[PDB]
């Protein structure tokens, strides 16, 4: 209802934080928010 | 648009030189808008930043604050 | 051939010819126009030009 | 292929441009300078046309050897570090693609073509702006991310500024939240001075006018004409560092000074806040206002919505941070003035409803409490503060200890001799409330005095004292009743005077 677009979506979306995140991760190791992310 | 707002243009441009007939023959050519205060360098901005400083002895700064 | 200055700034602004007719003035920035046919007329006339 | 070696940063501080590193490609910029000489007088041998291919082909070669490769190296390397690093760093990389470019418009003039004075020149400069357009101003990169890295130090190095007075010296409400979401719609820390907020102390001003004013300059002079639009983005960032930042939080810093209004019995707290929000005055609107005055004189090019960043930007901001100090002025005039009202005439039933109609001539808690609560609420800071609101607040509050005149001496309800205890108590509080501080009192407090002397209305002194010159202070029927504000009225017909 209202989780897709905003849980659901991280719920469809969830390695795409992690995946989201590795976008700065060229552009301008990856322990403490790829293993333990809360 | 250019009439629906073209005539929303003039109507306005002239509505304010109603409100600018004021009794003088008032001449409303200057453009000076004043707040409640009245280079050719790199560091000539930093220098206007410390010309700030400068202004941050000046005058006392005195004004009137009340209500 | 005046490469003109940004006033306030200082910085430079860009190229001008300068055009300085029997009574009236052509400041024109000729760039990209390489005529002087309508180049850009910053223009007056002599008789108030300060 | 450097590896980014310290230091990397030490460049963060509230100035300009600073420490390590070059840069080591003007190295490789000098290098290609006298390279560029040296096959310049080559090539200028050794050819038949000119600019091709040194202008044309050589000078693709320079940009295609030097500034593709250690160029967005030194991107890599600039930007791999932070962004307001490269973002300053930006400026002088670019700043020094300027200084050899200026270095190819002399050395250009060591070439003597008028085609290759022509835009192959600018087809050099027009390589010199590729190098800028890998990192081009048509996109929010190279200008709203420098904003958003401009955010960070902005917010950073001026949010935490004035670090215990931003965060914190209240919850924070501290009447933004309270007065002007309720009016325009109490001890929170003690007890010295206006301490770092207030602004701070204009070195704050300074840090963010340093740095903002700084990179404002950076991304002023750095950036195409494209200019007044990002002048009043961050103008209008300093909007909200200054005139919501420090005018409602590092201001509210000085409300948090002004979470000790509503003051009735409580001016210790404001007795530290006077100079709080009155160096808010003096530093954040005299340094802010002409600063900002004359600094944005400059920074108007020649736009008719720059006047839009003076009225509704600046201008709106005096009357708005108007708005926002006088009112507060306006509930810390409440302050004050329910301080001397409320407390100044809290005196017991043996002084302000005294009914010592014969005896009882002296001072009490009309003098304890209006020295006590005016002299040292006023007497503490705002004797010494405001001059920045020198007549608004020596005149304006000492107008409302005139008022509390009005509260306090001549609203002492005491009797036919205890009228003379505010003579000697309201008028030993006249010209005590004319040194407290707030000490516009030696007129209309002195009217108090004199009604002081008519509020004493006893069977002998009722008919012309209280006819005296600012005896009508006391009442047009209420003189020889000028203690009907007592107990006791006039002892014995008070009323036959209107008749």
């Amino acid at each position: 209802v209202l989780c897709d677009k905003l849980w659901s979506c991280i719920q469809g979306q969830t390695v795409s934080l992690y995946l989201k995140l590795y976008t700065v991760i060229d552009k301008h190791k990856n322990d403490i928010i790829s293993a333990f992310e809360e | 648009f250019n009439k629906i707002w073209g005539k929303l243009l003039d109507e306005i441009e002239l509505l304010l030189v109603r409100y600018i007939n004021d009794p003088e023959l008032i001449s409303s050519n200057n453009g000076s808008i004043k707040p409640i205060n009245g280079e050719d360098n790199s560091s000539v901005k930093d220098q206007a930043f410390e010309l700030k400083a400068l202004l941050k002895d000046i005058f006392p700064g005195f004004s009137v604050s009340s209500n | 051939n005046w490469m003109e200055l940004n006033t306030t700034t200082g910085k430079p602004l860009q190229m001008v010819q300068i055009f300085i007719l029997n009574d009236l003035v052509l400041i024109a920035d000729k760039s990209r126009d390489k005529q002087n046919d309508f180049i850009v007329s910053q223009c007056y006339p002599l008789k108030d030009v300060t | 292929f450097i590896k980014n070696v310290k230091f990397k940063e030490q460049l963060i501080d509230f100035e300009n441009h600073s420490v390590i590193i070059e840069t080591s490609m003007q190295n490789l910029i000098n290098d290609v300078e006298t390279v560029i000489k040296n096959e310049s007088k080559i090539v200028k041998r050794v050819f038949e046309e000119k600019a091709t291919h040194v202008i044309q082909l050589f000078i693709q070669r320079v940009f295609a050897q030097k500034i593709e490769p250690r160029f967005e190296v030194l991107l890599r390397n600039s930007l791999s570090i932070s962004n307001l690093a490269y973002v300053r760093i930006l400026h002088g990389l670019f700043t020094l693609f300027g200084k050899f470019t200026k270095s190819l418009i002399d050395y250009f003039q060591l070439l003597e073509i008028d085609d290759s004075n022509q835009i192959l020149s600018t087809t050099l400069e027009q390589c010199f702006a590729d190098l800028f357009s890998h990192y081009l101003y048509d996109r929010s990169k190279y200008f709203g991310i420098e904003k958003r890295s401009l955010e960070a130090i902005l917010v950073d190095m001026t949010s935490k500024f004035t670090v215990n007075y931003d965060k914190e010296i209240n919850k924070r409400v501290l009447l933004d939240k309270y007065k002007e979401k309720l009016s325009t719609n109490t001890a929170s820390d003690i007890d010295n001075s206006p301490n770092s907020p207030a602004n701070y102390s204009l070195n704050d001003v300074d840090s963010m006018l340093k740095c903002v004013v700084e990179s404002t300059a950076r991304v002023m002079e750095l950036i195409p004409n494209k200019a007044h639009l990002y002048i009043l983005e961050i103008l209008k960032i300093m909007f909200l560092g200054i005139v919501d930042s420090y005018m409602e939080i590092a201001l509210e810093v000085a409300y948090w000074k002004i979470c000790k209004v509503d003051i009735n019995k409580t001016a210790g707290v404001v007795n530290l806040n006077f100079l709080k929000f009155i160096s808010m005055s003096t530093e954040i609107l005299d340094l802010l206002s002409i600063s900002i005055k004359s600094i944005f004189l400059p920074l108007l090019n020649n736009s008719p919505e720059i006047k839009a960043q003076i009225i509704e930007m600046t201008n709106s901001q005096i009357q708005k941070m108007e708005i926002l100090i006088n009112i507060i002025l306006q509930e810390t005039i409440t302050v004050i003035s329910t301080k001397f009202s409320a407390i100044l005439c809290k005196q017991k039933k043996k002084d302000f409803v005294p009914k010592s109609q014969e005896l009882l001539d002296q001072d009490t808690l009309p003098a304890i409490e209006i020295v006590n609560i005016l002299n040292l609420i006023f007497e503490q800071s705002s004797k010494f503060l405001k001059g920045k609101n020198l007549q608004t607040f020596l005149t304006l509050i000492g107008e409302e200890l005139y008022g509390l005149l009005l509260s306090h001496y001549s609203h002492f309800q005491v009797n036919s001799i205890g009228g003379v205890v505010v003579t000697k108590d309201i008028i030993g509080y006249q010209t005590a409330i004319e040194d407290w501080g707030v000490a516009s009192l030696i007129d209309k407090f002195a009217t108090l005095r004199e009604l002081a002397n008519l509020f004493t209305v006893q069977p002998e002194l009722l008919e012309s004292l209280t006819k005296e010159g600012h005896l009508a202070d006391i009442g047009r029927d209420i003189i020889q009743s000028y203690i009907s504000n007592r107990e006791d009225f006039n002892h014995d017909n008070f009323i036959n005077s209107v008749k």
